[PDB]
């Protein structure tokens, strides 16, 4: 019922057409309950130059979302587009362009209306602005799509570290527990607040590299449970140093010890200090 | 009431034999019924020293109701048929004075 | 009979104590004797027939 | 009625017997022939229902 | 013998479905390790009761999919320098409690091969069990019934659903031409069927959705997905097989997840 | 020990049924075990002159526990048998007498 | 039923002798020819229509 979700979130309707602000869409996916709308407003038709004239300056880069703020033409399909995009790891990243008929854009042009037309059977974009130029012009290949694909990726990331370091550039590790805790959703267990209350230091804090790679981390968490598919069946809870080269080859991604001796000391009730199996990866798949 | 359950069980065995999965697979339930019943029968005489035959199995049940209606109303029950037993033996007695009076004929007794 | 002849109301009928849950502790624990004496004994027959 | 009553269930055993052996399968009118016997076995209760005697 | 073993066949079953490994290995291993079901082996020099470490090893060899093992691989190489010897790989061997090492590091034991043949040895393994498997079907004329090679995707996910076991029986209604299905024409979808895990999450955005894409282009994104092609009439048997709502396609529920969670 | 013998039968055929035999191959026992019954039903009868009635067939059986235990236990049944009509005789027989229509004592 | 009305006991019902026996008897010798009766019955019948 996503769909009645992007109703929610959605300000901008066009005969049942509802475009997605870029804001609605960061909070669709930051926020989980808004309801401030109260508009219709888009029905005027500025729609078809209000987006093309904004978007002639938006960066590139990881803010190509944090340079329009809350004016681009965001369709229900895209808006789907963009949730599949969010939960791909870099493995997924060329099958998922591949996944599209893969023959350079020539053939992925009529993709993104065959994107489309895939919700109709089951019953001017700004990425297509972006992606195809103005009536599909732009032959956006595997690296200039990957490219859009991460940034997007640590664009929605990154405006996730100040919401909780309310805005500035240091996360203290206690902040640095919530999220997790909003990750794993096992937050009504009080032991692991238990653990954070006492066991973690309130003190030094965490950059967004540390917490950036991390939730990259998350992106590529199945490769990651593979590899410990040996330890976890042998049930020997892992030591911190092994944890590291473990998620070094599982994702590619090095992390910093001051994030997992939290990690550790926050999921280590039995007091081991081992990460078992059903310690960390058995509340990981509570959602 | 039973004759409804013993209604539906000709009809959940009706729809569930033609329409439904078939007579081959119904058959060792069909008997399985009848012979489950058999046991519930004598079951019945065991729980209570009866046959099961329904004229007088409905009038054992019928005096429960009766009982449990009327102890529950607090009508009393006892003295009812106390008297009702005093009207009838003082009432049968009166009845053997028919051959002395009316007939001067010697009391039977 | 619902009366007797005097037209007094016959007594309440014993019901057994416990009879529909007395019953069931001599049926039940033997419906599933009836059925392990069907195991082991198919299986005691299986090698001459079936 | 006690000779009607009985050539009922002479020509009842008589229809039976031609479906059955030399025009059906005993296979097809068996699932009936048990209905049947369950039929009487309601009516018979059926009677005590509204007689009142078995 | 009609009821003799039809307990232990399916028990056997429902330890090769779940269940514990000592026993599991308890059946000498030296090759009757193929009851794992219900040319490799000839270069079998190994020592009967091997291990169960190795066991672990070896159902991964067929467990691990195509693209992940590379990291058990790159795991298996925490000396780095492309290659690591027994020492952390029995060592991790041991930490649960040969003819393997003996084929990798040869009859010496010692000689490190580069262990980039991980894959090689994990590719012909997954074939020959496969191999060996389409032969308990016998093929005729080189190939199986479409209710043998539907079967094995039923031996293969190890499901207790009594509706779809019979879509599995009625199949020769759906299919009474009869065409046969050919070793590879089944080896190819497996493949196909190890990578799943992939496939959803490229398909997350139909999932999004559902009625797993109409069963062509299925067919089409799986050769993506997989590096592998497929037929058109494989696949129409294994839509037809697992259609339970009979809506002609697959939901996740349907299909797809169910292959999913088989990797545990 | 009846009914537990009438669940068995229900135990017995309970398995033989779906578990680990057809029915085509168990429904031709249970016929030959319901006209195996009602022939037991029936010499029941020839044995003793009465029908296989669950009250009377009790009796008739629950007496000839009677009559064995009290032989047992040795009391002369015949005895209280005898002096037990006398009660119900004599007794009737004072109410014949107190009869209150019939003045013998005022 | 059990008791007189009196409240006497009722006599010693009667076991006709050793009957059990004289009921095997009966049955298991006429068990053994209503197969016998089959089988012979059953040659005739497979000379003719049917079976
Ligand atoms: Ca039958």
């Amino acid at each position: 019922l996503r769909k009645q979700r992007f109703m929610q979130f959605s300000s901008l309707e066009h005969e049942g057409e509802y475009y997605m602000t870029p804001r609605d869409f960061l909070f669709s996916v930051m926020f989980e309950q808004m309801e401030r709308k109260t508009s219709v407003k888009k029905l005027t038709k500025k729609d078809i130059e209000d987006t093309l004239s904004g978007i002639q300056t938006a960066g590139c880069g990881s803010t190509f979302f944090r340079d329009l703020g809350d004016k681009g033409l965001i369709s229900y399909t895209e808006y789907l587009f963009l949730l599949t995009i969010l939960t791909k790891p870099h493995s997924g990243f060329h099958v998922a362009f591949k996944m599209l008929d893969t023959d350079g854009n020539e053939m992925i042009e009529k993709r993104e209306f065959f994107k489309l037309q895939k919700i109709i059977s089951k019953q001017n974009t700004t990425l297509q602005m972006r992606f195809f130029g103005k009536r599909g012009q732009r032959k956006l290949h595997y690296k200039e799509f990957r490219r859009f694909m991460e940034n997007l990726q640590t664009e929605i990331q990154e405006m996730e570290f100040l919401q909780f370091s309310k805005g500035l550039s240091f996360m203290r590790k206690e902040d640095f527990a919530e999220w997790l805790l909003f990750f794993t959703n096992t937050e009504n267990k009080d032991i692991y607040w238990k653990n954070v209350r006492e066991k973690l230091s309130a003190g030094e804090s965490i950059s967004l590299d540390e917490f950036k790679s991390f939730c990259h981390f998350t992106t590529h968490l199945e490769d990651f449970a593979i590899a410990m598919q040996m330890f976890s069946l042998a049930h020997r809870p892992v030591r911190l140093a092994e944890f590291k080269r473990a998620v070094k080859v599982a994702t590619g991604q090095e992390l910093s010890n001051n994030i997992l001796d939290t990690v550790f000391k926050i999921f280590d009730l039995d007091g081991d200090e081992c990460l078992s199996h059903e310690e960390f990866l058995g509340v990981l798949k509570n959602r | 009431g039973g004759l409804a359950y013993m209604a539906t069980q000709f009809g959940i065995l009706a729809r569930l034999t033609w329409w439904e999965y078939s007579w081959d697979i119904m058959e060792p339930v069909t008997y399985f019924i009848t012979y489950g019943s058999a046991m519930a029968m004598y079951a019945y005489f065991v729980m209570t020293r009866q046959e099961y035959v329904y004229p007088e199995a409905r009038d054992r049940q019928y005096l429960l109701f009766f009982h449990k209606g009327a102890k529950k109303s607090r009508f009393d029950l006892e003295k009812y048929n106390q008297l009702k037993d005093a009207i009838a033996q003082a009432e049968m007695d009166l009845k053997r004075l028919r051959d002395p009076l009316q007939v001067h004929l010697p009391l039977r007794q | 009979v619902i009366v007797t002849r005097s037209g007094a109301i016959l007594p309440k009928p014993v019901k057994m104590s416990f009879g529909l849950l007395r019953v069931f502790s001599i049926v039940i624990p033997f419906l599933y004797v009836g059925t392990l004496i069907s195991k082991n004994f198919a299986a005691l027959l299986e090698e001459h027939d079936i | 009625v006690l000779w009607g009553g009985l050539a009922y269930m002479a020509t009842q055993f008589g229809i039976l017997a031609r479906l059955t052996w030399w025009e059906y399968s005993w296979d097809i009118m068996e699932p009936v022939t048990y209905f049947i016997t369950y039929g009487s076995a309601m009516a018979m209760y059926a009677y005590f229902v509204m007689t009142r005697q078995e | 013998s009609g009821f003799r073993d039809r307990k232990v066949m399916e028990y056997e079953n429902r330890i090769r479905a779940y269940s514990t490994p000592d026993k599991i290995f308890r059946y000498f291993t030296p090759e009757d390790f193929v009851r794992s079901i219900t040319s490799i082996f000839y270069t079998l020099g190994e020592c009967g009761l091997i291990s169960f470490s190795d066991y672990i090893f070896l159902t991964t060899v067929l467990s691990t999919p195509q693209r992940n093992f590379e990291i058990a691989f790159k795991m298996f190489d925490l000396n780095g320098d492309g290659e690591v010897d027994m020492e952390e790989f029995e060592q991790v061997q041991s930490i649960i409690r040969s003819a393997l090492t003996t084929y990798f590091f040869g009859a010496d034991l010692k000689g490190k091969l580069t262990i980039k043949n991980f894959l090689e040895f994990q590719r012909k393994l997954q074939h020959d069990v496969l191999k060996l498997e389409f032969e308990r079907h016998d093929p005729v004329d080189g190939r199986i019934t479409e209710r043998q090679f539907g079967g094995m995707l039923l031996a293969y996910s190890g499901v207790q659903s009594k509706k779809l076991t019979a879509m599995q029986r009625q199949l020769k209604k759906h299919f009474k031409e009869g065409k046969g299905l050919t070793f590879q024409e089944v080896e190819n979808f497996f493949t196909f069927l190890k990578n799943i895990n992939d496939v959803d999450t490229a398909l997350s955005f139909y999932h999004m959705a559902g009625a797993s894409l109409d069963k062509v282009t299925m067919q089409q994104v799986a050769r993506t997905v997989a590096k592998v092609e497929l037929s058109d009439h494989v696949c129409d048997v294994v839509f037809a097989l697992f259609d339970c709502d009979g809506n002609g396609e697959l939901s996740n529920k349907e299909f797809v997840s169910i292959m999913k969670q088989r990797l545990m």
